[PDB]
RNA sequence: CCGAGUGUUACAGCCCCCCCGGCAGCAGCACUCGCCGAAUCCCGGGGCCGAGGGAGCGAGACCCGUCGCCGCGCUCUCCCCC
RNA sequence: UAGCUGGUUCCCUCCGAAGUUUCCCUCAGGAUAGCUGGCGCUCUCGCAGACCCGACGCCCGCCACGCAGUUUUAUCCGGUAA
RNA sequence: GUGGAAUGCGAGUGCCUAGUGGGCCACUUUUGGUAAGCAGAACUGGCGCUGCGGGAUGAACCGAACGCCGGGUUAAGGCGC
RNA sequence: CUAAGGAGUGUGUAACAACUCACCUGCCGAAUCAACUAGCCCUGAAAAUGGAUGGCGCUGGAGCGUCGGGCCCAUACCCGG
RNA sequence: CGGCCAAGCGUUCAUAGCGACGUCGCUUUUUGAUCCUUCGAUGUCGGCUCUUCCUAUCAUUGUGAAGCAGAAUUCACCAAGC
RNA sequence: CGCGGAGCCUCGGUUGGCCUCGGAUAGCCGGUCCCGGGUCCGGUGCGGAGUGCCCUUCGUCCUGGGAAACGGGGCGCGGCC
């Protein structure tokens, strides 16, 4: 297994999803997060605001440019949970930390793959669906994340080129299913193995 | 304590024929149309007859703020069928101690302009939800008659133009002016 | 008193024979408890509050474990308790349902710890009872006395969260 | 939505636990979380189960709420719930997922020769088949 | 076809009492709910380890203590069977 | 001179504390008894019967003294809690 | 001599003698004080002299006391990362 | 002199100011009201470098209560050198 | 520096603003109380200069209350930006 | 520009691929007749299924029968997108 892993971040809990990548990363597993902004927050919005306003008030006082470093972005905000999931002062978890590749949106070397989904960190699962959350690309936006509209448009341009692809691929999965019926005198003796061993209901 | 089935069933008149994408109610009548989801509430809606069209709403298994929103739902789909059978009219006078209060409707209904409120010279300009028309009455000397197919477009308008008239720094048990909504009634009054 | 699934006691005790009164009389209470070791010894504790009655002077004549006489059956339980709050002591009637009578103590235990965070030392079950239909109090017992019961399973959450882990496709909750 | 309802005489296929596997039949219910539970034709005697555990056909059975044994038996076999379970595609699915995992190796180099070259012919079957869909001259 | 009444088996069933039950199985291979084994035995798999070094009361030991205790099998009787 | 600071040099083995009593122009010290170590000594059980081997005297029954931060059984004592 | 309750245990005795005579903490009882990480007692255990596992961190808490190792199993405490 | 009725709660009262509560049998026709009590949560709840269930985080729980089966390792226990 | 209870004050009227007899807290700018750290030394009051922080808000922005007609004023809320 | 060759030096990992709908979850998916829709027909413990799918590797020679014949192979050239 030296393929890596693509993790769509739509609908996954932030710390829920972290926990699942910080022991991925630690366990080799080159694992890429995109999609961020999808990235749910349990609690109201109002809330979870607060904690990360609370956060942008703790920065050195004596020289804020040495303090922490209050990023700003989706995938930068993911990027601080898992390392801190990780123990990155030690060369093991720095030699984690880059393993983990975050990003906004979908970049053309991950838009052209399939995505995985860790059913253990899903708000459909994990939450009672009388619960309030936040997005993660809202939370952001109102924190000072320049760029929400133009990762927004350039998401719409991905899905209307993906809409095409699945009518393609869907319209050749039904010349197959034509196949299937034009050729079965001369099949019909191999849908009979297939058929005892388990394969084709 | 969790309910196992609290429903509510709702009579639908022969003018309006409404469907159901999921949880979107819309209610299409002589008036107009409407639409609104009720996604955020976890409920199961169904057309009942074949002939009278009832709408249930069942919960199924709530606990005691969960069986709240049952009749809410109901409600607001009656206002629907109100709405685009009847309508919505808002009848507001406009009290004034000395300054008259002059209201001119500014383009086709959607803009309301208010110059003399307490004598003074900022000029209020508060804009109409989209559905909301306003007029001037001729039934009486002041009073403004908004109207519309949804009631919380309808009701917010009022509420737009009545808070634009707050008296400020001043006590307010006198100088009772302002434009108040007086009655809350339909159009074609059946 | 701690508990894990309980059980149903028949625990019959008596005084030692002095030479004041020779047959003293057999006294027995039914006791819920974890096993017969914790069960004899709640039998001391109690009959030591009602009899001036010690497990030095008193033996137990016999210790055994009472069946549920019909655990097939549906059946609703009234039960009678006092237990002992931060503040002074209190009086309830609980009702359940179960299949067997230390079921439904059982429940009542894990119950009285979670509405009222009452340890299982601060209780005494002091009378329990099977209830008719029509004699229940409680309306979350009642809604399932119907004939015609029906209700569908609504918002099944997905339990195999780690098998598979990592997938490709969304779990539906809908059945 | 919301087709299956518990009740009684609603036919579940119990998915785990100790009786994993097996049809059984919803005889009463008890406080929200257990049913009485009955498969007198699938070697289930009758006891309580949780919910969560068992998963809602499609079959219902008529008799009242808490009969014996025998009453729950004899509307099994009329209406026979045996054979019209393994012919629906749902327990079609758990046959044939089970005689996939009981493959041996030499029924697995079976299958591979067999699939690849059932593969051979759809596959040359659907290159004719849309080029002859691109034989179109039509503005 | 559902809902509400009605009342006592009817075109379902449930509970109790018997005047008495019969058979099977039996803490069940129908995973409903125990405690055990002089009332208990058999077989298998994985793991770690090999410390010690003259044990012969018998021949008068000789290439060479396969020796003590313990548990057994055969022969110094005879017949039969495969 | 200093009842006061500071320092006081190799290794392994075994044993292993006290800050409490009483007296002192005694209160940052000593004497005193406790607590520690060392050196022993006086006895006991006895060693165990070459490999062997429970035994070998008188139907029973018995298996040395002493000792203890312990209980039991007797029996005194006390004026706290309530 | 039936060695006169149980249970455990080898005991007795002498000489010489160093260091110590600033202690501190905790459960329960307790005195002065509004209290104090305060001052003063009783009882037992501890720290001082003592590492190790646990309480993120810690003289004193909880578990358990230590020759140099292998295997196994636990205690208190735990088991998203 | 009623089908049940003010020497007033009720239009704050030197005013015949003046309006229809109280008590109802038909309407509306099924349960409801009150006083307690204690769980969790909230208000009560204000300090100075920026910050602390240890951190990240966690809300069908990684929170609180009562529980089960597994499992994790101390120089402790066990067998061995 | 706040809270709770409510005799009273407030021409009437407990609670606009108050608040006796009680009682519950917070804070560490006071001082007591203590003696844990430093006596082989931590330069010891104030002012001057300069930065930052706290809120228990004096003013200013947005509000609520009055025994708020207007004016002035008082009481609360969000708030430490200036 | 070549794999064009010859050898070296040094750093190591690795042991077949998955080439893409958007989303919903109190609902989804797939076909279809009439103006991206309405109809209609299926499926739904997802089988048009990641609990999945695709590639499969002893090599050859004799030799037949199927699949094929619109094919295979070229770091083939040339052009286009
Ligand atoms: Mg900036
Ligand atoms: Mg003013
Ligand atoms: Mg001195
Ligand atoms: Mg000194
Ligand atoms: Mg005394
Ligand atoms: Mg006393
Ligand atoms: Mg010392
Ligand atoms: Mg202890
Ligand atoms: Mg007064
Ligand atoms: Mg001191
Ligand atoms: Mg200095
Ligand atoms: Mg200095
Ligand atoms: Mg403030």
């Amino acid at each position: 297994e030296v393929q890596v892993l693509v993790l769509d971040g739509r609908g996954h809990l932030l710390g829920r999803l972290a926990a699942i990548v910080a022991k991925q990363v630690l366990l080799g597993r080159k694992v890429v997060v995109v999609r961020c902004e999808g990235i749910n927050i349990s609690g109201n919005f109002y809330r979870n605001k607060l904690k990360y306003l609370a956060f942008l008030r703790k920065r050195m006082n004596t020289n804020p440019s040495r303090g922490p470093y209050h990023f700003r972005a989706p995938s930068r905000i993911f990027w601080r949970t898992v390392r801190g999931m990780l123990p990155h002062k030690t060369k093991r978890g720095q030699a984690a930390l880059d393993r983990l590749k975050v990003f906004d949106g979908i970049p053309p070397p991950y838009d052209k793959k399939k995505r995985m989904v860790v059913p253990a960190a899903l708000k459909v699962v994990r939450l009672k669906p009388t619960r309030k959350f936040a997005y993660l690309g809202r939370l952001a936006h109102e924190v000072g994340w320049k760029y929400q509209a133009v990762t927004a448009t350039l998401e719409e341009k991905r899905k209307e080129k993906a809409k095409i692809h699945y009518r393609k691929k869907k319209q050749l999965m039904r010349l197959r299913k034509q196949a299937e019926k034009n050729v079965e005198k001369k099949i019909d003796k191999y849908t009979e193995v297939l058929k005892t061993h388990g394969l084709l209901v | 304590m969790k309910t196992i089935l609290s429903n509510q069933t709702v009579d639908i008149p022969e003018n309006v024929d409404i469907t159901l994408k999921g949880r979107t109610v819309i209610v299409k009548g002589p008036r107009g149309t409407l639409r609104r989801d009720f996604n955020h509430i976890n409920v199961e809606l169904s057309l009942l007859g074949k002939k009278k069209k009832r709408l249930r709403v069942d919960k199924w298994w709530g606990n005691r703020k969960e069986l709240a929103t049952v009749r809410t739902i109901c409600s607001h789909v009656q206002n629907m069928i109100k709405g685009v059978t009847l309508g919505f009219r808002y009848k507001m006078r406009s009290v004034y101690a000395h300054f008259p209060i002059n209201v001119v409707i500014q383009e086709n209904g959607s803009l309301v302009e208010i110059r003399n409120f307490l004598g003074e010279k900022y000029i209020r300009r508060v804009r109409m939800r989209p559905g909301v028309a306003c007029s001037v009455s001729q039934a009486q000397k002041d009073e403004l008659i908004l109207e519309g197919n949804d009631i919380e477009l309808v009701s917010n308008s009022a509420a737009l133009i009545q808070q634009a008239t707050t008296v400020k720094n001043k006590d307010i048990r006198k100088f009772l002016d302002g434009i108040y909504v007086s009655e809350k009634g339909t159009v074609q009054q059946a | 008193k701690a508990s894990g699934t309980l059980r149903e006691y028949k625990v019959v005790g008596r005084c030692l024979p002095t030479p004041k009164c020779h047959t003293p009389p057999l006294y027995r209470m039914r006791i819920f408890a974890p096993n017969h070791v914790v069960a004899k010894s709640r039998f001391w504790y109690f009959v030591s509050q009602l009899k001036k009655m010690k497990k030095s002077s008193g033996e137990i004549v016999y210790c055994g474990q009472v069946f549920e006489k019909s655990p097939l059956r549906v059946k609703n339980f009234g039960i009678w308790l006092r237990y002992d709050s931060r503040s002074g002591t209190h009086n309830m009637y609980r009702e359940y349902r179960d299949l067997t009578t230390a079921g439904a103590v059982t429940q009542c235990y894990r119950d009285m710890g979670a509405r009222h965070r009452a340890r299982a030392h601060s209780i005494q079950i002091m009378k329990v009872e099977e209830i008719a239909a029509s004699k229940c109090r409680r309306p979350a017992v009642k809604q399932f006395h119907d004939s015609k019961i029906k209700f569908p399973l609504p918002h099944r959450v997905l339990r195999r969260q780690h098998k598979p882990r990592f997938t490709t496709k969304r779990p539906n909750t809908f059945f | 939505v919301f087709r299956r309802f518990v009740e009684v005489g609603r036919v579940a296929y119990v998915s785990f636990g100790p009786h994993a596997g097996k049809l059984v039949a919803i005889v009463d219910v008890i406080d929200q979380n257990r049913a009485l539970v009955d498969g007198p034709c699938t070697q289930v005697r009758r006891q309580a189960m949780p919910f969560k555990c068992m998963q809602l056909t499609d079959f219902i059975l008529k008799f009242p709420h808490s009969a014996h044994q025998k009453y729950v038996r004899q509307a099994w076999q009329k209406a026979d719930i045996n054979t019209k379970w393994a012919a629906t595609r749902w327990a079609k699915k758990i046959e044939a997922r089970e005689r996939k995992a009981k493959m041996t190796d030499f029924d697995r180099f079976k299958v591979m020769k067999a699939k690849k070259m059932r593969n051979r012919i759809i596959k040359n079957e659907v290159k004719k088949l849309q080029k002859a869909a691109l034989l179109k001259a039509s503005p």
